[PDB]
């Protein structure tokens, strides 16, 4: 429960949104819920420019955007499927772009948090059923099989 | 100390040298790495996977293996010589951290550097309160280890004597002092007392009287 | 551009308490984590403890031989970090540093928490636990002597004889006198009572006008001596 991970935070996206719309979907309902900051989003895609976040992982694309910590009032999470394969910049200065279809967008201010975090996300996105399963699934299926590593 | 480390190591002047530090928590975490000189606050030289702190020289370089890891100076200098810690988690998946016992790393060869000494007879307001300590003072000599001996006319004297251990001073030599504790009428009763510094089979001999 | 200046180390009775300051300049100070580790005599660095920020909670974590004694916290509005040791022993003795902590954690083979490192070092603040009791230094003079230096200059200086704990500090015409200054690492004696002697190399020809003073303090004892030092 370090975390806040509801219902909400789980949502399906369109074929023609961009790199900030995916950004802006899922930072709204932590924004709304007051987790984070009121531009939270317009960190996010300055820290993704500078820093991105695209995973290389077969066969699902992932990428896992943030800003620093201290936007954060409580750490929450927020998921977002992509209906069509949408590029990130590789977070480790690949060239070729990572497409990525699940995106992890972290709202994490506490340490020990955020490395739990990732070393979970790391987990995940190595196993292929589960990966995949995230496509067909629907927001409470995702929330639930989620939750249920949470 | 869960992590382990060389108690001593030493390295020809401008050779390169590694030093490693040992333990299960290295397994799953990385290590850190730490310069201290005696009088001074430690310097972090090395951390991570591959971070190096910027005004660090570049040859420092960290690396890991297993349960190992490892700092290595590559053609260590003068400076160098010095104590190096590293650290890490003390369990793994620890909030905690914890420190290696720490590695001496004396760095070999630079020539020879013979000692300077200075004997300071026991000052008159001292005798006036009863007492009478002569002073010997050792300095600029290298590599760090001499031995002191103190004479009463030409008879040696194990009585009385305190002798630090050998100091760095700025300049990479070595420094050191001996004290002979003795009554006034000791001081007194004598011609003279010696203060005799070896260094590798060359020697230095003060020696002062009562007469000033 | 970084300054930590350790405080309030001193003479203390084992079961005492004790209070160590620390204050922190050249950085962001507020969110910053910082960290105690001391070093106990002829032995290394040992970590004590450590205070996070705010998205922790300001959270502070405790080596073992220590959770329970001691307590860390920080006032952010002067930048100063505490450290407030309860019933203390001869082994909590030692030099104790601050430091400010950065945070590491490398994704394709990390494992949470990671990592904590020291990038910043202040020079530490003695603590001393012992039963022993405080002894103020005597000062003599050491009268010019010519034999061992350079021609034309004399060698002069102070013997800071039995005093208990360290640290001593010596200067010169109240620290005009800066180069030409050595002052010797003390001697830990038999008797448990440290020695110590500050000598300074000056001109032969000064020494009938310039007078030298040199200036001890002991502060563990709160004396002060000024020993003028002359020939013959």
């Amino acid at each position: 429960q370090g975390i806040h991970f509801r219902r909400h935070y789980v949502r399906h996206l369109p074929k023609e949104v961009s790199q900030n719309d995916i950004i802006k979907a899922l930072a709204s309902p932590l924004i709304n819920d007051g987790m984070v900051v009121s531009d939270f989003a317009d960190h996010v895609i300055t820290r993704e420019q500078n820093f991105p976040t695209g995973l290389p992982v077969e066969p699902v694309g992932v990428a896992i955007p943030h800003t620093d910590s201290k936007y954060v009032r409580q750490n929450a999470i927020s998921v977002g499927i992509l209906a069509e394969p949408v590029n990130f910049e590789d977070a480790g200065g690949e060239p070729d772009p990572v497409p990525v279809r699940v995106v992890f967008m972290l709202a994490l201010g506490n340490w020990f948090d955020i490395t739990n975090v990732l070393w979970w996300i790391k987990a995940v996105i190595q196993d292929e059923d589960f990966m995949q399963q995230l496509l067909v699934m629907n927001d409470d299926e995702i929330y639930q099989s989620i939750y249920t590593r949470i | 100390y869960e992590l382990t480390q060389e108690t001593g190591v030493s390295v020809a002047l401008g050779r390169t040298v590694t030093i490693t530090c040992r333990g299960d928590s290295l397994r799953s975490h990385y290590a850190s790495w730490y310069q201290k000189k005696p009088g001074q606050a430690p310097i972090l030289l090395f951390y991570g996977k591959n971070n190096r702190p910027s005004g660090v020289p570049d040859r420092f370089s960290g690396s890991a293996s297993g349960n190992r890891a490892s700092l290595t100076i590559s053609g260590a200098q003068a400076e160098d010589d010095a104590e190096y810690y590293c650290s890490s988690r003390d369990k793994s998946g620890s909030r905690l951290s914890v420190f290696g016992g720490g590695t001496k790393l004396t760095v070999l060869s630079q020539p020879k550097a013979a000692p300077s000494v200075t004997l300071f007879p026991p000052s008159s307001e001292e005798l006036q309160a009863n007492k009478a300590t002569l002073v010997c003072l050792i300095s600029d000599f290298y590599p760090g280890a001499v031995t002191v001996a103190w004479k009463a006319d030409s008879s040696p004297v194990k009585a009385g004597v305190e002798t630090t251990t050998p100091s760095k001073q700025s300049n990479n030599k070595y420094a050191a002092s001996s004290y002979l504790s003795l009554t006034p009428e000791q001081w007194k009763s004598h011609r003279s007392y010696s203060c005799q510094v070896t260094h590798e089979g060359s020697t230095v001999e003060k020696t002062v009287a009562p007469t000033e | 551009e970084v300054q930590l200046v350790e405080s309030g180390g001193g003479l203390v009775k084992p079961g005492g308490s004790l209070r160590l300051s620390c204050s922190a300049s050249g950085f962001d100070f507020d969110n910053a984590w910082m960290t105690w580790v001391r070093q106990p005599p002829g032995k290394g660095l040992e970590w004590v403890g450590r205070i996070t920020g705010p998205g922790e909670g300001w959270s502070v974590d405790y080596a073992a031989p220590v959770e329970g004694r001691f307590t860390i916290s920080r006032l952010n509005s002067i930048n100063f970090l505490y450290l407030e040791m309860n019933n203390l022993r001869m082994e909590d003795s030692g030099l104790y540093f601050c430091a400010r902590t950065g945070k590491y954690y490398d994704f394709w083979s990390g494992y949470p928490p990671g990592e904590e490192y020291f990038q910043d070092w202040g020079r530490g603040t003695l603590v001393t636990v012992s039963s022993a009791s405080t002894k103020g230094p005597s000062v003599f003079p050491l009268a010019p002597s010519s034999k061992s230096t350079s021609g034309g200059t004399a060698a002069l200086g102070c013997l800071v004889k039995d005093y208990f704990p360290e640290p001593v500090t010596v200067s010169w015409n109240s620290g005009a006198l800066t180069s030409g200054v050595h002052t010797f690492p003390a001697v830990l004696q038999s008797s448990g009572l440290y020695s110590l002697s500050s000598v300074v190399t000056v001109p032969s020809s000064s020494l009938g006008t310039q007078t030298y003073i040199c200036n001890v303090n002991h502060k563990p004892s709160n004396t002060k001596v000024d020993k003028r030092v002359e020939p013959k």
